[PDB]
């Protein structure tokens, strides 16, 4: 069970750790988060009390190094940093734990929510979507634009999601225009799965990461990417049965975890109505259709 | 974006553009079967592709053989239309390629956009205008060449005959839209108006009667009267 210690909390901030969140007062004796489950990626996120604009945060994996947070009063944010000195780190965390200055990652034993949301998400894939190779952890915020969004303006600070475009030469084989546009199986299976992702695990990982960036930061480009990856599978007549079963599970947990009051901006009416009621896969997503109908019948 | 009353003059500028109308591509007679069920029998159709500036009509005849063994024909018709328009643009030399294609029906936008991905500089546009191009099959010589076709065929026409010798495109397009609106609203009345006077003939190389300028004013007046009457009857006003 790993720890992300904090130097201090000099500004009042709502702190997120995965699907949990804590309010910390200005100069409250807070020294971080302990008992973080090993084996999953995690995200630690921040909304300042003084500026509910810019949600921002850090994707990290405690197996990859010793990470701490320190407020930077120049850039005005909580920064993730790596402590390379293993014994300095253990010694700081030991003191903070002894003084009970750390909140405990509040996982219920029965609860597989985080595993279910992050099943296919790997730090190595996150770091290729979010390029800052000198760090082992990945910064994301509300404002970051996607490579695709930038094509339609600072490349370094972009989310490099796989570009999906249903009206592109990549998506449409010459002489298969109607066939490829109305049945995207070619684009899903050959171009994206075999060509670019190599397997459905990498595809699902990016889809899951896009959702979590949409949900935790209100990142609009991430939400576009999540919907595009759902729609590409749903609009394909030919999908491996195991992919359809797993997609149903993934979407079920995403819809279960979504805050009820964000469904209006985070869920695309057209995509969901098309995926659940018109598409090739309209009958392949039992769990997802039942939770959407019982939780968001207005959107449909 | 959309072509409307506001940007109407753009049709007659020096940017090559084509209107594409797909309303006569897939045509059926609905009939009873021996068992008292309903079946369709397709008849020959056409894509109506028109340069509104020059009057050049690229009438691609859609022979019933193209539907043989195919499903969802109203959807295929849109894609077949886009394939033929794409083929036509690729067959034209570069300097003759349209800079814009305006579809009369919004359902044509995605099929045409997908077929024209090789032409990212050709803008595909809808219109808010209710253009009467569906009445193209009320022009006898166009109807005749469509119904006689025994195979796929492209036939080239000037839908303005020789009018551009005497009037501007703008005026030629207004006359065409008035004749087609009349033919669409009451085909019998409109055809009566156009042929009644036997001294006025259609030249072998023309679609419409050889009217003097004064005879056109009279004809145009009779067409507006036809259109307003039928509109009264439609809406008891």
């Amino acid at each position: 069970m790993n720890t992300v210690p904090f130097t201090s909390a000099p500004i009042e901030v709502t702190i997120g750790i995965d699907q949990y969140s804590f309010n910390v007062k200005e100069n409250q004796p807070f020294h971080g988060i302990k008992d973080i489950p090993i084996g999953h990626v995690h995200v630690i996120h921040f909304q300042h009390a003084d500026n509910s604009s810019m949600r921002y945060g850090y994707w990290f994996d405690c197996r990859m190094g010793n990470f701490y947070i320190q407020y930077d009063p120049k850039d005005g944010l909580y920064k993730m940093m790596e402590e390379r000195d293993g014994a300095k780190f253990e010694n700081i965390v030991h003191n903070f734990k002894e003084r009970q200055m750390m909140v405990s990652y509040p996982k219920i034993d029965e609860d597989d929510t985080w595993y279910n949301l992050t099943e296919f998400v790997q730090m190595d894939k996150i770091r290729k979507i979010v390029r800052k190779d000198e760090n082992q952890f990945s910064y994301v915020d509300s404002s970051m634009t996607t490579v695709q969004e930038n094509e339609l303006s600072d490349p370094a600070h972009s989310l490099n999601y796989t570009v999906i475009n249903f009206k592109s030469r990549e998506a449409i084989r010459p002489g298969h225009e109607m066939e490829d546009f109305l049945d995207k199986s070619y684009y899903l299976n050959t171009v994206m799965l075999q060509g670019i992702f190599k397997n459905s695990s990498n595809y699902f990982g990016e889809l899951q990461f896009a959702f979590l960036n949409a949900m935790f930061f209100g990142n609009y480009g991430s939400s576009l990417q999540w919907h595009a990856m759902i729609e590409l599978i749903c609009s394909s007549a030919t999908v491996p049965k195991h992919m359809l079963d797993k997609l149903d599970e993934i979407l079920y947990y995403q819809i279960k975890t979504l805050p009820e009051q964000y469904s209006d901006i985070l869920l695309n009416e057209r995509v969901w109505n098309i995926c659940l009621y018109s598409s090739f896969q309209k009958n392949s997503l039992h769990n997802t259709e039942k939770i959407m109908e019982n939780k968001y019948p207005e959107l449909l | 974006g959309a072509m409307n009353s506001s940007n109407y003059a753009e049709l007659f500028n020096n940017d090559i553009k084509l209107f594409v109308d797909d309303t006569n591509v897939y045509r059926v007679t609905v009939h009873k079967t021996f068992e008292g069920n309903v079946a369709t029998k397709a008849i020959n159709g056409c894509i109506f592709t028109l340069n509104p500036k020059t009057g050049h009509l690229f009438l691609k005849i859609i022979h019933t053989s193209v539907w043989a063994g195919q499903k969802r024909l109203s959807q295929l018709a849109k894609w077949k239309t886009a394939e033929e328009v794409s083929a036509l643009v690729r067959s034209l030399p570069k300097e003759e390629q349209p800079k814009q294609i305006i579809v009369t029906r919004k359902a044509m936008l995605d099929p045409l956009e997908v077929h024209m991905l090789d032409f990212p500089n050709i803008a595909i546009r809808p219109t808010e205008l209710r253009l009467p191009f569906s009445a193209a099959m009320s022009i006898d010589k166009l109807s005749d060449v469509v119904m006689k076709a025994t195979e796929p065929q492209m036939v080239l026409f000037n839908i303005y005959d020789d009018w551009l010798d005497r009037i501007s495109s703008y005026t030629a397009f207004s006359r065409l839209t008035l004749l087609l609106r009349a033919l669409k609203t009451n085909e019998e009345s409109a055809k009566m108006i156009l042929l009644s006077d036997p001294t006025i003939t259609i030249k072998s190389y023309h679609l419409w009667p050889s009217f003097t300028d004064e005879q056109w004013i009279t004809i145009e007046s009779q067409m507006r009267d036809l259109i307003l009457t039928e509109y009264g009857r439609k809406y008891n006003v």
